[PDB]
């Protein structure tokens, strides 16, 4: 019968890891490196765009940076397509909480949603695991700033700073070495772009090669509001921490 | 519905998919459990591979189930957050139903039940996660502490420590714990589960994690500076 | 739950030495509107069974149906299934018996009054009623609609009880339902002069006959009956 | 070998591998002797233990007033089908008024078994049934393969060493059909036979189990000292 | 019978790669040119009518798809998958969105919606991927013109002008060469028709090209009179005669 | 509107013995005003030296006795053959009924026997499974006429011991089945005189540990 | 790969088979029918000395008049144990009165074959079902993952399994006390055990028709074992 | 019917009269309205016969299943409230009962009232059925926590007779239970007829009636 065909995707290896949930991880090394650092007064994301050609209109275009709600964003590495089913389960999620409590998501219980979702299809269904490792970046009044990742196993963990996709190794070291407690939202901009522009695959960092964004609560007064740049903005700001 | 039998009998009598599954207990983190005379501790072992790490928000090892039982526990994240969260709806289903809270033994024997469903139910995976389950029952002072793993076998526990390197610090606390005279005070108790720790550990400094159960849920998890006094004068003591 | 449209009255039957008879008019009744005049009521299963229906005209075509089906279903892989393993008067109404009161179970009923008349392989007589309640009952003489009012008092006469079938010949018997029907065509304002009868014997076998008429009946007096009390002329 | 993995699967010389090694189940069973005369049918059955703290296990089950009968295989399988059976034999009743034909019964076997065969995911039945009765066309004896096939037969044998007392029956066929209005005689026909398959082992009290069915006698089962009369 | 295959056919290898997308992607390859390009005033897309037979009328089938009218597509690959996911899309486009907002969807939704469909038969139990890529060119009020290329993986990327299927790396290397941001829609069917007679080797005319355009309102086409603000559709499908004309100025 | 409901008159008695134990009903059948049949038994032989009768609406009652005789047929079979109690078999008969507690059998139920100890039993049912044991009682059209004349010749009930005047009871002396039946047969003999839904016939059906007797007399039949 | 449900060429469940190989691997447990009742007696064998040997259910109430013995798979043996207590208590509502071991067993036993592509797997875990009524009296019986029982008047399963058989093959006997019985099943688990035999590494019960099913208490094992020890260097 | 209970120092008292009715036809007048869930606990019957049987029969199942899972007897608020939540469901559907779950747990004596309108309450002192307005009267009257035995025993049984003297549809013979923390004591059947005439003469009470 059909059994002949079944490639068993929700098992155990021999060394107890799981096959697809690895395979999945190894997808996601050459997907576009994604950062997200994590200051005292805001949020950075930065993320690079695979190797685009001049004909993409990028002013329309949106494969790395998401938003989920108002108050939170995400960085995408691996399947864009994959991505986005997740994406509108999230921002369904979002709303759902908002209808019932009539506030606002915290920022951690829309992540362990999304990474218990990715946890079942390692455990049943038979399906294929999402191809997808997530930054995400948000606000709420309990915590504050916060930074997660999730992976295609559904484990999350939280961060001051962290890169995904390709080249995490080396993104990392160079992000431990120069990040500070004490930092702010400028500083981690710089720190954001410069470490793009040291692991990066390509030649040379350019605007139209980058998504970015912030959370600030550089919003007038109390209150937090999130920018995607714009490509005009992104190469402004390449011009201003000196990388072009 | 996928129904395909993944866990399944080979000719040598195993259930290669559940031995697996404690293979990946062995790969994950250091988790450990001590009980006094009036109080349990749970120990957990933080990998200093992860650093630029946000404690503040990064999921807690040790859960608390109810007011008056936690769980910790050794293997694959994801997996342990699906159990957690059973276990957590039970004790309130518990609570609604036959107006008492859980005793420890039964929140164990739940959590156990579940872990058995996975290795014999079609189209799912065992859980790859062995639990730690510590408490004190409604209206006691006699601690409790259980061990759970994939297969869903369970059982009570003096001192037992599960994950990775646990057969070094079982080996410590076998000829440490004394039955006759446990650790008496909270003190001589996490001295006992940090010690155990630091044959294995690496680092004293943000590795390790400790959090004191006593009874009438009085839980409370020490801080780092509260810890680092511990593995002062555990290693002062040991220059001798 | 519904309500009887097209209807047919009473079944009469009773019990004789050797078989049983059964009787039933040809009409199917339309509210007042004698509607239909030419319908069998009588259905015959195999050779030694008449199953006799009153009521709803259209779940009768449905039993009627049910039972042509389970002649044929009786017949597969069969070899004695026109001898030994044959259709017996006991088995055709206890099936109906379970339909009847599983049908009013689901507040569905076949709206109709059953007579199951036969002999059976011993030889021994079978007549037992069913309705839409699923109530049965078993008697020397049964009778639906107006026929338990009007045609048992009369059956009753000849077989008052069990030790007076052996007593009873089949031209006695059949003298006493053509009487009865005789009655109901006098009595009931929904029957019909044209009626079928059957009788099923244990030597002569199922003998079905069609086309009777009610014959010798009494109208001449009714000439001097004159008014409605005082009324001379 | 490359055929033999499931059901639903032909082999190059059409044959059906899972059937045939079900059937093999059957021949590892205990020896049990079905025979008949036209007024009475009769079960043998050589029941089998663990070991000397063990009890025997029970080759005979009663289906209905007037049908039943003997397995050899899986018992579980048999314990289905009885129950199977069971339903059947009194769904007739209930509804009907009816005693099951024994030659219905083994049809309905037939087809449950059948289903079995060509489906994917379920397996076919481990066991073989010698199936007794008495019904309106007199005494009856069928045979029950789990590949579907049902047999009407006056005597047969199924189990291990089974051919020895099938032999015995094929010469003996003349001789015990006419042996009518004597239940005691026609067992012993019955034991007679099963006897031509033991080896090293004898009949002994608590060995041996005997059913009968007939014209004024309903389907019982006979053990322990109710059958030290026979040995 | 029942559908048993409930367990994922596209599964990740041990190198990270989604076998069956790449496959899709390789039938994608071999499938016949199309292109698409956008032009200030109006969106434009091409593609040649492969015929099978001389015998087969080749005007019965069509390449080129109205999905609403402001939306059209064209595609690469595999024919009857193309043809049941325009079926599909235009289905999507009532229910998902017309039936709900009483107007027809804008181009960057109903290509999400497209793209999720061809998403979850790359994950789905007992499916493979569509074996096509599809460009699917519009207009709608807030977004101005635009064009999308969607991939068997479900993946969806907006050009400004591309080429996918058999000629696509020298196609899109004739456009990066041809193509600026101050294009009229007459310059870019021009554009059109020179890059898609280097990929094509038989016969080049009306009757062997299929072209549509994304352009001005088209109220001769709208079927009704007496409501000002539904001026028609945007789609239109260019004629043989039409195309042939600008044959002579090529 | 369809009634699903119908009342075929009838009525029953069960007296319980010191070893043995009766279950009697008339054997009429009815509709209204109708007899529907003068010879209909009520009270059937179950097996296992248990009598039952279901009282009232007689397709309610064939479908519950129908149900309780193949219960005492699959206690056989999933119990080897193991008798089944009087005890037992009216805890059984509870669940056959409150099974329908949202569309009950319109029937009271009465079945007889012995007890485990040999001694005569008398188990009572209301229509949803309500059941008690009981020395006697009469259940049905008639159970009103009945009953306290069981109370008064039976339980001497409102009877005590001239000369003593009302300070000491009449003893609690058992009866024998000769006794009993007398006083079945004058049960229905007074009950059909009064009421017109009994008549025709009454059978009787006596339980020992020899087995179960039937004993049939004829009623008046207007 | 291959079916759940597949005949090998010799006419047996494969998974069956299999099954029957995790039960000798299983912690040894023996039960002694006799005519003053039915002895259970299990070996407990914790992996650590720190393991609370107490909390090692192996002995288990089904009913007052039922009791259960398990080696294999423990962990499988749970829902059988459930299903057992609501069968036994479920025809305590339907009949008013005791149910009988064997159609316990039964019950039990329909379980096993419950399996295919219902669970997913045999039961890894074999069961002794110890018990009294009063129409066959004192029983034991032997529920295997086949869903075959056996009914014994001695029985051992568990890795010692065919070296304690052959042992109560020689010992058992029609006329055998209780206190005999229960002497011999203590015997018996100290011959076949890996670790030496005590009160905390062992585990005896009982059931008799008076005082129903018993698990004994520490002190009252221990007492047992200082008696065997003196009977056997008796001579 | 007629039915009560109370906690006091000693345990728990259960009462119930013995009349069943049919309309004005008495039906039955030797019935059992108190339930014998296990040995430590006790039910009553008041309202639909074969409800308040058949639920709490099966709530003594869930009892002893509860028992064998948790190796621990079930307490009187667990017990009582499986009850309440199992006819909670056929809320609204045509069920009557009104019953009184009493035993003795690791909390003392416990007492229960629970109804098929969905009411759980637990009270020191309860009566429930038509009768319950008359017994009431001599309760509370009477009741103290520091009651013998002896004392409360007959406070029970008399307050059973005064409903049963006034109530039409209570009477019959009075059933009496002791709850202790070693178990229920069951303390007979009493008849109506004679109680009532006993008390009359030894009490003094019922003047107005004529004996
Ligand atoms: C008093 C007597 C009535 O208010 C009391 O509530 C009793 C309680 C009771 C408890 C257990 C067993 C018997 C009685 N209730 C009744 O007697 C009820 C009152 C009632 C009548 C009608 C109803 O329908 C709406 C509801 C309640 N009587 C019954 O339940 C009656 C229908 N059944 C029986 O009497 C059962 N018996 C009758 C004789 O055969 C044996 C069973
Ligand atoms: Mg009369």
């Amino acid at each position: 019968g059909s059994r002949r065909y079944d490639s068993r995707t929700t098992i155990f290896s021999p060394e107890g890891r799981l096959y697809q949930v690895e395979y999945a991880l190894e997808s996601i090394s050459h997907a576009g490196t994604a950062i997200g650092i994590m200051a005292s007064d805001g949020i950075v994301l930065a993320a690079e765009r695979k190797v685009t050609s001049t004909l993409l209109e990028q002013d329309t275009s949106t494969e790395k940076l998401y938003k989920l709600n108002d108050k939170i964003a995400v960085a995408v590495a691996g399947l864009t397509a994959d991505a986005e089913i997740l994406i509108n389960t999230a921002r369904i999620h979002a709303q759902n909480y908002l209808k019932t409590y009539n506030e606002d998501i915290p920022v951690e219980i829309l992540v362990r949603r999304l990474s218990d979702i990715k946890q079942g299809y390692t455990q049943h269904g038979g399906l294929r695991p999402f191809g997808v490792s997530f930054i995400y970046a948000g606000y709420d009044d309990r915590y504050g700033y916060q930074l997660y990742t999730s992976n295609p196993s559904g484990n999350y963990t939280g961060w001051k700073a962290i890169s995904v996709g390709a080249n995490t190794s080396a993104a990392q070291t160079l992000l431990q070495m120069d990040y500070k407690d004490d930092m702010k939202v400028d500083d981690a901009i710089e720190l954001a772009l410069k470490t793009l522009s040291k692991t990066t695959d390509s030649s040379a960092l350019t605007y139209d090669r980058l998504e970015f964004a912030t959370i600030r609560k550089g919003a007038n007064d109390g209150e937090v509001y999130q920018k995607i740049f714009k490509p005009q903005e992104i190469k402004d700001i390449l011009v201003k921490t000196g990388i072009t | 519905g996928y129904d395909r039998a993944l866990s399944i009998f080979s000719p040598d009598g195993h259930i290669f998919q559940v031995e697996y599954a404690l293979e990946a207990v062995k790969r994950g983190t250091c988790a450990v459990g001590v009980k006094g005379k009036n109080c349990v501790v749970l120990g957990c072992e933080r990998r200093s591979t992860l650093k630029l790490q946000d404690t503040r928000i990064t999921p807690s090892k040790v859960s608390k189930i109810d007011s008056h039982v936690v769980l910790s526990f050794s293997g694959l994240n994801a997996d342990s957050r699906i159990l957690i969260e059973k276990a957590r709806v039970e004790a309130q289903s518990h609570r609604l139903t036959l107006e008492d809270p859980v005793t420890v033994e039964y929140l164990t024997r739940y959590v156990a039940g579940v872990q058995q469903r996975y290795t014999q139910s079609g189209g799912v995976r065992p859980f790859g996660v062995s639990t730690l389950i510590a408490g004190f029952d409604p209206r006691d002072d006699e601690p409790k502490l259980y061990q759970t793993e994939p297969s869903g076998i369970y059982s009570s526990w003096s001192a037992q420590t599960i994950g990775r390197n646990s057969k070094t610090v079982r080996e410590f606390l076998e000829k440490n714990y004394d039955r006759k005279e446990p650790p008496a005070t909270v003190e001589e108790c996490v001295k006992l589960t940090v010690r155990s720790l630091l044959e294995v550990v690496q680092t004293g400094a943000k590795n390790i994690e400790i959090t004191v159960v006593k009874p009438d849920s009085d839980i409370v998890a020490l801080s780092s500076e509260e810890i680092n006094q511990y593995v002062t004068q555990i290693e002062q003591e040991k220059q001798e | 739950t519904q309500q009887p449209i097209v209807t047919g009255t009473s079944v009469i039957s009773m019990k004789y030495d050797n078989g049983v008879i059964i009787a039933a008019d040809n009409l199917g009744s339309y509210g007042s509107l004698l509607r239909f005049n030419g319908v069998e009521r009588l259905i015959p299963v195999g050779d030694n069974t008449v199953v006799g229906i009153s009521g709803d005209i259209s779940d009768m075509q449905h039993i009627e149906r049910l039972l042509k089906d389970l002649v044929t279903e009786n017949a597969y892989d069969n070899p004695l299934a026109d001898a030994e393993e044959a259709l017996e008067p006991s088995y055709i109404f206890e099936y109906l018996a379970t339909v009847m009161y599983q049908r009013r179970s689901k507040m569905n009923p076949l709206w109709n009054a059953i007579i199951v008349a036969g002999v059976q392989s011993n030889g021994d007589q079978f007549l037992r009623y069913v309705n839409l309640l699923g109530v049965t009952y078993s008697s020397p003489t049964l009778a639906t609609g107006f026929g338990a009012h009007m045609a048992n008092p009369l059956l009753r006469k000849v077989v008052d009880r069990e030790s007076d079938i052996p007593k009873t010949t089949v031209q006695v018997a059949e003298e006493a339902i053509v009487n009865a029907m005789r009655v109901l065509y006098y009595r009931d304002a929904r029957s019909s002069r044209n009626f079928s009868l059957a009788i099923i014997d244990k030597n002569t076998g199922l003998t079905f006959k069609k086309n009777l008429q009610v014959e010798n009946m009494k109208w001449d007096f009714a000439k001097d009956i004159k008014g409605y009390g005082t009324q001379k002329i | 070998n490359n055929y033999d993995g499931d059901t639903v699967t032909f082999s190059p010389t059409g044959r059906l591998f899972q059937v045939e090694y079900a059937l093999e189940a059957i021949k590892q069973g205990s020896v049990t002797v079905g025979l008949r005369s036209n007024t009475h049918a009769v079960l043998v059955a050589l029941k089998r233990n663990a070991d000397e703290l063990s009890s025997y296990q029970k080759k005979i089950i009663k289906c209905d007033e007037h049908m039943g009968l003997s397995l050899a295989g899986l018992a579980p399988d048999a314990r289905v089908l009885s129950n199977y059976l069971r339903q059947q034999c009194n769904y007739s009743s209930l509804v009907f008024n009816r005693k099951l034909a024994v030659e219905r019964a083994g049809h309905l076997l037939c087809d449950k078994a059948q289903k079995n065969t060509q489906s994917y995911g379920g397996r076919p039945y481990g066991v073989g049934l010698l199936i007794i009765g008495y019904d309106k066309s007199g005494a009856h004896l069928l045979e029950f393969q789990p590949s579907g096939n049902v047999t009407e037969l006056y005597g047969t044998a199924i189990g291990a060493r089974s051919q020895g007392a099938k032999t015995y029956l094929e010469r003996t066929l003349d001789t015990f059909i006419k042996i009518d209005g004597n239940p005691d005689e026609l067992i012993k026909a019955g034991v007679e036979a099963i006897s031509q398959s033991l080896r090293d082992e004898s009949l002994t009290v608590d060995n041996l189990s005997i059913a009968i069915v007939g014209k004024d006698t309903p389907f019982t089962i006979y053990d322990g000292e109710a059958v030290a009369k026979y040995i | 019978m029942t559908d048993r295959y409930s367990f994922s056919l596209t599964t990740f290898s041990p190198s990270g790669k989604l076998g069956q997308i790449d496959y899709a992607l390789t039938a994608v390859k071999q499938g016949v040119t199309s292109l698409g390009i956008k032009a200030t005033n109006g969106v434009v897309i091409a593609t040649e009518k492969k015929s099978s037979s001389p015998l087969a009328m080749s005007e019965t089938l069509s390449k080129v798809s109205l999905l609403t009218p402001d939306i059209g597509a064209v595609y690469s690959g595999m024919g009857p998958d193309y043809r049941v996911l325009v079926d599909k899309s235009r289905k999507v486009a009532h229910t998902s969105y017309k039936r709900i907002y009483g107007e027809y969807p804008p181009t960057k939704l109903l290509v999400s919606e497209v793209a999720k469909i061809m998403q979850e038969a790359t994950q789905s139990g007992g499916v493979r991927p569509f074996g096509v890529s599809l460009l699917i060119a519009g207009h709608d009020e807030f977004n101005g013109f635009s064009l999308y290329q969607v991939d068997p993986s479900g993946s969806y990327f907006p050009w400004k002008a591309t080429a996918i299927g058999k000629g696509s790396v020298a196609a899109k290397t004739f456009l990066e060469k041809r193509w600026n941001d101050e294009l009229e829609l007459e310059d870019a069917i021009h554009i059109a028709l020179l890059t898609l007679k280097e990929s094509v080797e038989g016969e080049f005319n009306g009757d062997t090209i299929e072209l549509a355009i994304i352009g001005d309102e088209n109220p001769d086409l709208l079927g009704y009179t007496g409501i000002p603000t539904d001026k028609g559709p945007r789609f239109r499908k260019l004629t043989s005669q039409e195309i042939n004309d600008r044959l002579e100025a090529l | 509107q369809f009634n699903p409901y119908g009342d075929n008159g009838g009525t029953i008695l069960g007296i319980a013995g010191e070893d043995f134990a009766v279950l009697a009903g008339d054997t009429r059948n009815i509709t209204d005003y109708s007899i529907n049949s003068r010879y209909e038994p009520k009270v059937f032989d179950c097996g296992d030296n248990i009598v039952m009768s279901a009282n009232g609406f007689a397709a309610d009652g064939d479908a519950l006795v129908k149900r309780f005789k193949n219960s005492v047929k699959w206690y056989h079979f999933d119990h080897n053959d193991k008798k089944l109690s009087i005890n037992s078999a009216a805890r059984n008969i509870q669940h056959l009924l409150y099974s329908r507690r949202f569309f009950p059998y319109y029937v009271y139920n009465i079945i007889a026997g012995l007890d485990e100890d040999g001694k005569g039993a008398v188990y009572s049912f209301d229509p949803v499974g309500s059941y008690q044991r009981e020395q006697c009682r009469a259940g049905g059209a008639a159970a009103s006429l009945i009953m306290p004349f069981l109370d008064n010749q039976v339980n001497f009930k409102n009877q005590y011991e001239p000369g003593t005047n009302g300070k000491v009871k009449k003893p609690l002396k058992y009866l024998s089945v000769e006794e009993v039946i007398k006083l079945v047969r004058d049960s229905f003999t007074s009950a059909t005189e009064r009421h017109i839904q009994v008549g025709d016939g009454l059978e009787i059906l006596i339980v020992t540990k020899d087995g179960v007797r039937k004993e049939f007399y004829e009623l008046k039949r207007d | 790969d291959r079916g759940v449900s597949t005949f090998s060429p010799e006419g047996r469940l494969f998974q069956v088979e299999y099954s029957l190989e995790a039960i000798k691997l299983g912690s040894t447990a023996i039960g002694i029918a006799t005519k003053e009742g039915v002895v259970l007696g299990v070996e407990k064998r914790a992996t650590s000395p720190l393991l609370e040997s107490d909390s090692i259910e192996k002995i288990v109430e089904i009913d007052r008049h039922i009791g259960c013995a398990m080696s294999g798979l423990t962990a499988d043996a749970r829902s059988m144990i459930e299903h057992a207590r609501t069968a036994a208590v479920t025809h305590n509502l339907y009949y008013d009165e005791d149910i009988n071991v064997e159609s316990l067993t039964q019950s039990v036993c329909d379980l096993a074959l419950r399996f295919g592509e219902l669970m997913s797997r045999p039961f890894g875990v074999a069961l002794l079902i110890a018990g009294h009524d009063a129409d066959d009296g004192y029983q034991l019986f032997h529920a295997e993952p086949s869903g075959t029982f056996y009914r014994y008047n001695a029985k051992a399963i568990g890795s010692g399994s065919e070296g304690a058989q052959a042992e109560l093959l020689n010992e058992w006997h029609s006329s055998l006390t209780l206190k005999e019985a229960e002497l011999l099943v203590l015997k018996i688990l100290k011959q076949v055990m890996e670790e030496k035999l005590d009160e905390n590494n062992a585990q005896l019960s009982c059931i008799t028709k008076q005082d129903g099913f018993k698990i004994y208490d520490n002190e009252k094992t221990a007492e047992l074992i200082k008696e065997l020890k003196e009977k056997e260097a008796a001579e | 019917t007629t039915t009560l209970a109370f906690k006091f120092r000693h345990g728990v008292i259960v009462a119930a009269d013995s009349r069943a009715t049919a309309g004005a036809y008495i039906a039955s007048q030797t019935v059992k309205k108190v339930i014998e869930i296990n040995p430590y606990l006790l039910g009553t019957m008041a309202g639909g016969a074969a409800d308040c049987s058949f639920w709490e029969r099966l709530l003594a199942r869930q009892c002893r299943i509860y028992e064998l899972r948790n190796k621990e007897r079930i307490s009187v608020a667990a017990a009582s409230k499986l009850l309440a939540n199992m006819v909670y469901q056929y809320k609204g559907m045509g069920l009557s009962m009104g019953t009184m779950i009493c035993g003795w747990d690791k909390r003392g004596p416990g007492l229960y009232y629970v109804d098929s309108e969905g009411n759980r309450i637990s009270g020191a002192t309860f009566s429930v059925g038509s009768g319950s307005v008359y017994a009431y009267g001599v309760l509370d009257s009477n009741y103290k926590w520091d009651l013998s035995v002896e004392d409360a025993l007959y406070l029970g049984k008399r307050s059973i007779l005064a409903a049963a003297h006034r109530d039409a549809y209570s009477g019959g013979s009075v059933n009496l239970y002791h709850v202790t923390e070693d178990g229920w004591i069951y303390h007979g059947n009493h008849d109506v007829g004679e109680l009532f005439w006993k008390v009359k003469e030894e009490e003094g009470s019922f003047n107005n009636v004529i004996g």
